[PDB]
């Protein structure tokens, strides 16, 4: 039992984290400090396909 | 004032705390995953939170106070959280005949405001004397709402799951007693209105229309009314249960009133009251 | 696989479209269902 429990409350962990590194990526966008990371990135010249 | 100063800066002091204390709740992403994490239920915060609503508008009105938006709250607090809560508790999903009979319960209710305001001022209570209104004991009034909850309760538990209940050619006979309910209420309403001087003051006795088949046809309309609700969502065991409760209150009233009126007019009443003995259902009681 | 749901699974997006979803990624997705954690997957009609 207390297996079995463990294994839930681990996976209710990773989730938990896992949307949790949405709402801080999510919140930290909009204050401009992810301005000029990859997430918020800058526009540059263009890219052809080869 | 010196204490004028200090309290100012005990002030900004306690709004600098009270502020930061929203600020750090708002911009901090986890209390936003498990303040989001309540979203799923945005439909119960709703039904529910209207109800401390209905019920603080319903005391304000006991105490005399009641504008015409919080008894219209009143009555939709009754209504809503008749019809629509319990299905929504039995099954998650409401969609079809829950939402039209929350609509149709509406306007059925909304017909004594419009025949009260046409062939009046207002609607503000008139002037009469004490005796002419029928009053019937309290526990029984509680009695039957409660009744009325407990059928519409055991009637969404009854009744098959709302995509299980057939449709087509079936549904065409609930829009008929929809109909046929209205329209008998209706005219019932019109009949008793017209006669009546004050508020509710019969200065004749009624015999037309709906008073020409049934002696007390407002109240068979409205139980009426609440057969029809069984059938929609196939619970007729609610249906005889309704029936017996609001038959054995609804005829402790139609008795009051009954002899309040045969004692008021005589003779008229009487022979029309020999003319229509079936008092709530046509030859059926 | 004789499981009773056998077609429930777009139905309950038709009836409790009144709830709410968050957002979710891809590689998660992918790591997530290559360990097979996922008993339903059911797509919107443009691939989108
Ligand atoms: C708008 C009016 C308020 C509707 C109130 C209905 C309601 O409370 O229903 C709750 C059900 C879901 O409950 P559960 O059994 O899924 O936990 O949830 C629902 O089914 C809500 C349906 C809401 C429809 C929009």
């Amino acid at each position: 039992n207390m297996e079995e429990l463990e294994r839930k409350a681990n996976v209710q962990l990773e989730r938990q984290l896992v949307m949790a590194s949405d709402w801080s990526r999510t919140l930290l966008t909009m204050r401009g400090k992810l301005k000029g990371t990859e997430w918020d990135p800058e526009t540059s010249h263009r890219i052809n396909f080869s | 004032k010196p204490m004028d100063v200090v309290k100012l800066t005990l002030l900004l002091s306690i709004l600098t705390v009270a502020a930061k204390k929203t600020l750090t709740l708002v911009l901090d992403p986890f209390f936003w995953m498990y303040f989001s994490w309540t979203w799923l239920f945005w439909p119960w915060f709703i039904a529910v939170g209207l109800a401390g609503y209905g019920i603080y508008c319903f005391r304000k009105h006991w105490l005399g106070e009641a504008n015409a938006f919080e008894q219209l709250g009143i009555v939709t607090s009754v209504f809503t959280w008749l019809t629509l809560v319990p299905p929504a508790y039995f099954n998650g999903y409401l969609e079809g005949w829950p939402y039209v009979f929350f609509l149709a319960y509406h306007y059925f209710f909304f017909f004594n405001v419009s025949v009260r305001k046409r062939l009046y001022g207002d609607f503000y209570a008139r002037t009469h004397d004490p005796k002419w209104d029928v009053n019937t004991p309290l526990w029984s009034r509680i009695l039957f709402g409660v009744g009325i909850m407990v059928g519409h309760w055991l009637a969404a538990f009854e009744g098959p799951e709302l995509h299980r209940l057939p449709g087509g050619w079936a549904n065409v006979g609930i829009w008929i007693l929809i109909v046929i309910t209205m329209l008998m209420h209706y005219d019932s309403t019109l009949y008793l209105a017209r006669y009546s001087e004050k508020v509710v003051v019969p200065t004749a006795v009624v015999q037309f229309g709906p008073y020409r088949w049934v002696r007390h046809p407002i109240y068979a309309s409205t139980m009426l009314l609440f057969a029809a609700y069984c059938t929609a969502l196939r619970a007729p065991l609610s249906l005889l249960f309704l029936l017996a409760v609001c038959l054995v209150y609804y005829n402790k009233k139609a008795k009051m009133e009954e002899e309040l009126m045969v004692e008021s007019f005589g003779q008229s009443y009487s022979d029309y009251a020999d003319k229509v003995r079936h008092k709530f259902i046509p030859f059926v009681y | 696989r004789t499981s009773e749901t056998e077609g429930t699974r777009a139905l309950w997006i038709s009836k409790r479209w009144w709830r709410y979803r968050p957002k979710l990624p891809y590689t998660y997705f992918l790591q997530k269902l290559d360990s097979s954690e996922v008993a339903a997957v059911v797509f919107t009609e443009d691939l989108k």
